[PDB]
């Protein structure tokens, strides 16, 4: 038979009918959620990390377009809090 | 680390019996090998082969082989390597001379106008291609230019001379030649002067005539023989029923060629019921001779397969008397038409032959 | 392994998108470097699910061999036919071995040649970067963000 | 080149790989770096005075040219058996040889010093030279065809002829081991077809699990004669495996060793090429000029960001490369004992 | 969690200390970045040693 | 010593002559004699060829110049007949451009002495005869298709088998290249030092022998490796070769003459075998080698000459056809 | 030496016959002149090589 085509079915069908049926709607949306302000977080902290070290090589609550804090701690321990609470809600929505 | 890696080396599990998994094997699609193609070009792929340099030694021979694109850029590489090695061999002897700083000074140059590497690089081609435009002259200060210049002129009569060789023996191929020797798609048997034989035919189109053409003629068939040995494609030499046995042939209209099955053929024992596609049999054809012009000798080959085979039919007459010479219709060079024919085998032919005649 | 996936697939995503901002030049490479990106991972799952497939079916057969050897111990030594069997299971070892080292060595060249990607990646990153912070001034932070 | 598109010998050909082929490829790699590094020194030199002064690189960029249409000539000399060809190659190495001693010389005379980075690199480049050369006779001295009338001609290697041999990876070239190129042309098939026990085939004689059994026997005899032990502990075990795949064990972890020292360049490159780009500082790369031309010292060369970032990507390279090498090494090895304790259970 | 906790977290904890109870430099982007890089190549093999 | 063999192995003959009346044939073929010789040799005849020419031709422009006086220093009163000649390296630099054809023209020849426009018209001419010969023998070198010859590969040793009943003495050839040999034949001989009743001695007595083709023809199409094989009829003298009289001083050699014409230059080619008395495995068939892939078909040249045992009588083939005769006639 | 067309093709004819008087030379000036020329002398060289083998 020929099948090379046809084996290659990337399995998207078996994964949609996957989610839909067995996870439901609240836990799918909460798991992509999640993840994307995760990411998002891991994004930011180096951006902030970056301006940092930048500026401070010789009103601050903003994340971006703001250049007038003499210490960045503040908002940078924030950062790392966010992405280690996002961790554990990452992970326990995952595996529930 | 991102990629799953836990603590699971045991993976002892009991999986239950797997029986007729969906997978595209249900049918081999490949079909039999042709041992040669329709177009020759045999279509047989040798295999671990103990290289020893043997392809590399005969470099002109392997030139002549190269296509006309990668044989023009070789010609070119090759002059073009001359070239500059030669000018980068002028360029230092004058920079080491010390003619090429520019001053009004005691100094004579070697190879006078050398400026820069670019001069040199013309000069080299002036050398070597025997331009000689003169505005770089060699003059009598430095014996080892004279002794480049001898040894620049050398290598590039050398190159042109070996270049010129194998030109004129790829312009004098005649692979392209061979190509307008036509074979009819597919062949036929058919009964002729009340025995049978396998009829085919061959056709030159261009007007240059094949000297000494020469029609062999090989069956392809695995062979057990009576002591048992395996030959996996045995060659049978193939009759031509030409009227003298030779193989020689005049071709000039498109004849036709058959092989007459006697008692020693190996065509002997064949059924039309046994002319599937999977038979495995093939009927090579070699038309060789001497081309007029280039003298140069040529083969042409083609092959047909058991299904390629078209039983009981004869081929369409083609020649024709017309007002002022003979005429060849070549829309009608493979039209085969049926004829009245017995299925029975060669064999058994001869048998109903061996009762019927002896009535008495 | 959805875990590991979305993450390892995001991360990535977010990565590339914090070099493309970096050096604003490094995404117009990108996008022929993205297309044999995709070409080896076409290639290789393709590849990768065949030789999965054959090693498992391959590791099967082994198992069972031995269960069924330590069945009948004392009927296959009675014929005196253990060499039979010896070289029934060198077969089947060397066709689970074969399939385990064609799976690592398509493994190997996946990795290969990826990190051989990641690695004209940094050199564009890092070409473009500094020819852009010699000239354009990008300030000397994101040229580090954008090499680690 | 133009020939291999009309040959079929090299769709299923036989290699033999000439005598001191290991210690080939990678001098030819450690030079393929120190000519990169003369060829960063020279446009860093020239860059800072007003002309040109081509003579600082363009013998270096076409020494690097030189090197890799030598291996590719070397190689393709190689996968046939004709030694013959390879007089060029012969002649070469010591062309070049002698000339960069006189190079070196000429500079040692005019009190260049090790204090200049171009002395350095000519003094290795000229060793590297040397030991390729010696090389390029060592074949000479295996072979004997040359000048010794009757040569001692050798055989390709007996598991390469079977048919039924398709893991060519033990057998080929140092290059297509590390980056497993002779891989891509199986790849296709796999798209093509479906991969069967067919597509794959017989493994090497290295890795039959007869082979393994038999070198397993060996390493139990050889202990048990060497040490007379009555019991067989666990250790006695324990030993017979590190006495079978020691001389493969420790290239594995050599590898893996070289492969982490090399991959932490990667984070003290990105210190040293920030910490350099700060101030936009004017380049003062030359201090000590020699007769009109710049030499750039050791920290001079290393302190340019270009430089750096150029010799970041090389040090991935090899990182990169060794880890694999590290990698497949030690999957041999385990496949290896899988094989040998398989059979030796049963 | 723990995995891709313990790199953040260290690397908070780093950059606090140097700011405030070491105060040894000005925390240039060529000792910050080529922390962060050794960090990650470090969490790697130091998560899975055990 | 041992046993000399008329051709070896390689294909290349052992024969010597002695006592020829060397009547300069030898020398008479220069051009034929020129093609023999190797590439370095050719190349150092080339070299010296053109180099004698243009130093001869170069001392004679120095010879004119020097006669002619307009090499010494001069003020207007004279007009040199080769322009800058004022050494005898100038003169010589001048032979080479004029006969290389490069004229750079900083020397010319001027319309003043008839001498030099004659030694001008000679020189070119030689030039152009010396020119023309050597490209004819670079040309003939070119086309020389004896490299050829050693890419054709016989068996190592040949078996005498049993076939379809009958003996035959069987014997495998093979083709490495890609191109193909048109109109190729494969002639056969025994070679050995046959005695006549009628009292004549032979020294070596060269038998033909036939091919067993189909058709009875020497035409061999050679594409894959063939199992080339002679059948052992009554009148081949192979007929009474007992399987223990196959030792080493056994007088016997089979000699092999693979021809054909090459089709890339269009030059006929030979190829020579010989297979001694000790170089033949009685009763040995050959493993079979063409094997089918998908689609095609794959020759292992690693078994090219590998052959297996298979049982058979070891009896002549005088008390092999009459044994069996004669079983047939009783039943 | 290049003043009209004429002298061009004149050039020309020196080039690929080789006869290459001299007069009308190439300097270092442009170095698409250079490249003409290379492409001139193997395209006359191949047309000249395939004549002679026709001929002969
Ligand atoms: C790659 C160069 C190798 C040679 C380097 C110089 C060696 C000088 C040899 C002088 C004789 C002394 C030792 C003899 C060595 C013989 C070498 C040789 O024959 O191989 C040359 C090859 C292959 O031939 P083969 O199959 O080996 O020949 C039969 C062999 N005797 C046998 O065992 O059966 O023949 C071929 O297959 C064709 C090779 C032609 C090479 C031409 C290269 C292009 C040159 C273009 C630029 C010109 C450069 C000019 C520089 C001038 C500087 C002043
Ligand atoms: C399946 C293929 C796989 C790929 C392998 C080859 C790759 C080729 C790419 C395909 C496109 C090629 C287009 C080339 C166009 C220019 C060349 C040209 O006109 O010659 C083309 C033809 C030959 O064609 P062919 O079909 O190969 O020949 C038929 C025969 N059966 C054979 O193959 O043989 O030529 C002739 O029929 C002979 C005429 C010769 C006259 C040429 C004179 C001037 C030549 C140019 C010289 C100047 C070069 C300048 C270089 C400058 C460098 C600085
Ligand atoms: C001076 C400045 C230089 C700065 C950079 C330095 C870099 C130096 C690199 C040097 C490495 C030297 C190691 C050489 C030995 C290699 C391993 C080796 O010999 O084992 C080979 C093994 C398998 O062997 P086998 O045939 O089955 O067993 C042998 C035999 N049976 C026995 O008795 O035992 O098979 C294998 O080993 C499997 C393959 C792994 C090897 C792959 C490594 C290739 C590197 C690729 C680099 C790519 C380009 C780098 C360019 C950098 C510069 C431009
Ligand atoms: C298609 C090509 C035709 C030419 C194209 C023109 C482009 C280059 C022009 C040029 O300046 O040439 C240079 C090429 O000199 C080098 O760069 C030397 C390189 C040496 C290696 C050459 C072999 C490769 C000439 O450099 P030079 O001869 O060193 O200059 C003379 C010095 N002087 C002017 C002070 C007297
Ligand atoms: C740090 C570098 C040290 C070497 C480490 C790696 C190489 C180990 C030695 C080695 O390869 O031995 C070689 C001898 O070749 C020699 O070793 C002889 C070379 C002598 C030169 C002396 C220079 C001083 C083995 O011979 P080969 O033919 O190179 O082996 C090819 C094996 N293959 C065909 C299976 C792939
Ligand atoms: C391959 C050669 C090129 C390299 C030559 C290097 C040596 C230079 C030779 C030389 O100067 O020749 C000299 C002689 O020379 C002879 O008489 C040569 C004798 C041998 C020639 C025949 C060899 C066979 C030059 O002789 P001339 O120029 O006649 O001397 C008078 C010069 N004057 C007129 C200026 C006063
Ligand atoms: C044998 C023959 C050459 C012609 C002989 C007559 C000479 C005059 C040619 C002429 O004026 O051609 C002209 C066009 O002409 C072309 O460009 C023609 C190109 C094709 C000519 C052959 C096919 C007709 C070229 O003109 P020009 O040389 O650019 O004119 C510059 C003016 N000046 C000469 C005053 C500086
Ligand atoms: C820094 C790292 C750089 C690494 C570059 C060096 C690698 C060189 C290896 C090249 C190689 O082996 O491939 C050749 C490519 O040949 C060709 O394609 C023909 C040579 C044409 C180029 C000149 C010959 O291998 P092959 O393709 O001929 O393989 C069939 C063999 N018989
Ligand atoms: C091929 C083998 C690998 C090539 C590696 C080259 C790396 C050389 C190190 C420095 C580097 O990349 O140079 C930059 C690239 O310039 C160039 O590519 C042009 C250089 C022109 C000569 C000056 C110029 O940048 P830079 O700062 O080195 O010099 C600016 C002059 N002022
Ligand atoms: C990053 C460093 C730059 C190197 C890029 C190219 C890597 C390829 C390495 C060369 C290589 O694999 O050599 C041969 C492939 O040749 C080839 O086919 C040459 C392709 C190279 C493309 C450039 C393998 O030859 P082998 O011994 O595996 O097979 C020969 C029997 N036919
Ligand atoms: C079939 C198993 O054959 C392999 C065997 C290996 C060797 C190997 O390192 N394993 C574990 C490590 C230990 C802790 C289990 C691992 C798994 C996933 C990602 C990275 C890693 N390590 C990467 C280097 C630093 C430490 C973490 C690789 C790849 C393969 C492969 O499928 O080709
Ligand atoms: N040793 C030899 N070397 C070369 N040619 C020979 C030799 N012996 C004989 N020939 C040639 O054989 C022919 C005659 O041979 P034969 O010995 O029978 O007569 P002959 O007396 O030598 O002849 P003639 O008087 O013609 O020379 C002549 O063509 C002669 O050149
Ligand atoms: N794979 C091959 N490729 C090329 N030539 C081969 C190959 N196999 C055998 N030959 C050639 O066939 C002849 C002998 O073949 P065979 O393998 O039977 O013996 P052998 O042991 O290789 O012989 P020898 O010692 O003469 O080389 C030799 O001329 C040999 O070069
Ligand atoms: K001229």
């Amino acid at each position: 038979l020929s099948s090379v085509l046809h084996q290659r079915a990337k399995i998207p069908w078996r994964a949609c009918t996957k989610y839909l049926s067995s996870a439901g709607i609240l836990l799918l949306s909460l798991l992509v959620f999640s993840q994307l302000l995760k990411h998002m977080v891991l994004v930011a902290i180096d951006y902030w990390l970056a301006k940092w070290t930048d500026s401070a090589l010789v009103c601050s609550l903003s994340q971006e377009c703001d250049l007038d804090q003499s210490v960045y701690a503040m908002v940078f321990t924030l950062l790392c809090s966010l992405g280690i609470v996002l961790c554990l809600v990452t992970s326990v929505t995952v595996e529930w | 680390m991102l990629s799953r890696k836990g603590i699971i080396p045991e993976e002892y599990v009991l999986t239950r019996l797997a029986e007729d998994p969906t997978e595209p094997r249900y049918r081999t699609r490949e079909r039999r090998a042709r041992f040669v193609s329709k177009k020759g070009n045999c279509n047989v792929a040798h295999k671990n082969i103990r290289e020893q340099g043997r392809f590399l030694q005969d470099v002109f021979t392997t030139l002549v082989d190269l296509k006309w694109p990668h044989t023009l850029l070789i010609f070119t590489m090759s002059f073009l390597c001359s070239w500059l090695l030669f000018a980068m061999v002028w360029w230092l002897i004058a920079f080491a001379h010390g003619d090429l700083a520019p001053g009004e000074g005691t100094n004579v140059p070697c190879v006078t106008s050398i400026h820069s590497f670019s001069s040199a690089f013309l000069f080299s081609i002036e050398v070597q291609v025997t331009i000689g435009f003169g505005g770089r002259m060699v003059t009598e200060e430095c014996p080892l230019a004279i002794l480049i210049l001898i040894v620049q002129n050398i290598v590039g009569l050398m190159i042109n001379a070996i270049m010129l060789g194998c030109i004129f023996m790829k312009t004098a191929q005649a692979h392209r030649r061979a190509e307008t020797l036509i074979f009819s798609k597919h062949a036929v048997i058919t009964l002729r002067h009340g025995r049978l034989c396998f009829m085919l035919r061959v056709g030159d189109l261009r007007k240059s005539m094949i000297i000494s053409a020469t029609i062999h003629m090989q069956v392809v068939r695995k062979t057990t023989s009576p002591e048992g040995e395996v030959v996996p494609l045995h060659q049978v030499d193939i009759p031509m029923e030409n009227g003298v046995g030779g193989n020689s042939i005049f071709l000039v209209a498109p004849l036709i060629i058959y092989h007459v099955i006697d008692s020693n053929s190996p065509l002997y024992d064949l059924a039309p019921s046994d002319l599937h596609h999977h038979q495995d049999l093939e009927i090579i054809v070699i038309l060789e001779g001497v081309v007029e012009t280039t003298g140069i000798t040529t083969q042409a080959r083609t092959s047909y397969l058991a299904d390629e085979i078209l039983w009981g039919q004869r081929f369409v007459p083609i020649v024709a008397e017309e007002d002022g010479r003979y005429s060849v219709d070549y829309s009608k060079f493979g039209n085969t038409v049926k004829v009245p024919t017995p299925l029975c085998t060669a064999r058994q032919l001869d048998e109903d032959r061996s009762l019927l005649d002896a009535l008495t | 392994t959805l875990e590991c996936l979305s993450r390892s697939t995001l991360l990535c995503v977010s990565a590339l998108t914090v070099i493309s901002y970096v050096t604003p030049v490094f995404l117009v490479a990108l996008l022929p470097l993205a297309v044999v990106c995709y070409f080896i991972q076409k290639y290789f799952r393709v590849a990768s699910r065949d030789l999965q497939q054959l090693d498992d079916t391959t590791q099967l057969p082994l198992v069972s061999h031995f269960a069924e050897t330590v069945e009948g111990l004392t009927t296959i030594r009675a014929f005196r036919y253990e060499a039979r069997f010896q070289q029934k299971l060198l077969e089947y070892t060397d066709s689970n071995n074969i399939a385990s080292l064609f799976l690592t060595a398509a493994n190997r060249w996946l990795e290969v040649c990826m990190e051989y990607i990641g690695a004209c990646v940094v050199l564009i990153a890092a070409a473009t970067s500094i020819s852009n912070s010699l000239h354009r001034e990008l300030s000397a932070g994101l040229v580090g963000l954008g090499l680690t | 080149w133009g020939s291999q598109s009309s040959k079929v010998h090299i769709h299923h050909s036989t290699w033999l790989h000439f005598p001191g082929h290991n210690l080939r490829w990678i001098l030819t790699f450690i030079l393929l770096f120190v000519l990169v590094c003369e060829i960063a020194e020279g446009i860093l030199s020239d860059g800072v005075t007003e002309s040109r002064h081509l003579h600082l690189y363009m013998p270096a960029g076409m020494a690097f040219m030189a090197a890799i249409t030598s291996v590719v000539y070397y190689h393709n000399i190689e996968t046939s058996n004709f030694p013959k060809l390879l007089i060029a190659l012969l002649i070469y190495w010591t062309l070049a040889f002698i000339t960069k001693t006189i190079k070196f010389v000429k500079f040692y005379d005019h009190a260049i010093g090790f204090s200049q980075l171009r002395f350095c690199l000519t003094g290795l480049l000229v060793i590297l030279y040397g030991m390729l050369l010696l090389v390029e006779v060592n074949v000479i001295r295996v072979r004997r065809y040359i000048f010794f009338k009757t040569p001692r001609e050798v055989k390709p290697p007996e598991d390469l002829q079977d048919l039924g041999v398709r893991f060519l990876q033990p057998f080929v070239n140092l290059l297509s081991k590390g980056t497993y190129w002779w891989m891509n042309a199986f790849i296709k098939t796999a798209h093509k077809k479906p991969i069967d026990l067919r597509a794959i085939a017989k493994l090497p004689i290295a890795m039959r699990a007869l082979t393994n059994y038999q070198r397993l026997c060996v390493a139990f005899d050889a202990q048990a004669r060497k040490d007379t032990q009555s019991p067989q502990g666990a250790r006695a075990i324990w030993r017979a495996l590190c006495h079978a795949f020691g001389r493969r064990l420790i290239l594995s972890s050599t590898f893996r060793i070289l492969a982490d020292l090399l991959g932490f360049a990667g984070p003290l490159c990105i210190f040293g090429i920030v910490d350099h780009l700060g101030k936009e500082n004017h380049v003062f790369q030359p201090k000590t000029q020699f007769l009109g031309v710049y030499f750039v010292s050791s920290q001079e060369f290393l302190g340019n960001a270009y430089v750096l970032a150029v010799l970041l990507f090389l040090a991935l390279l090899l990182q990169r490369t060794f880890l694999q090498a590290s990698y497949y090494v030690a999957i041999e090895t385990g496949i290896n004992l899988r094989g040998a304790i398989q059979t030796k259970i049963y | 969690f723990m995995n891709t906790a313990i790199p953040i977290a260290a690397v908070l904890i780093t950059f606090v200390g140097h700011v405030s109870f070491f105060k040894e430099s000005d925390l240039s982007p060529s000792v910050a970045f080529a922390s962060l890089s050794l960090f990650h190549i470090l969490v790697t093999p130091l998560f899975l040693l055990s």
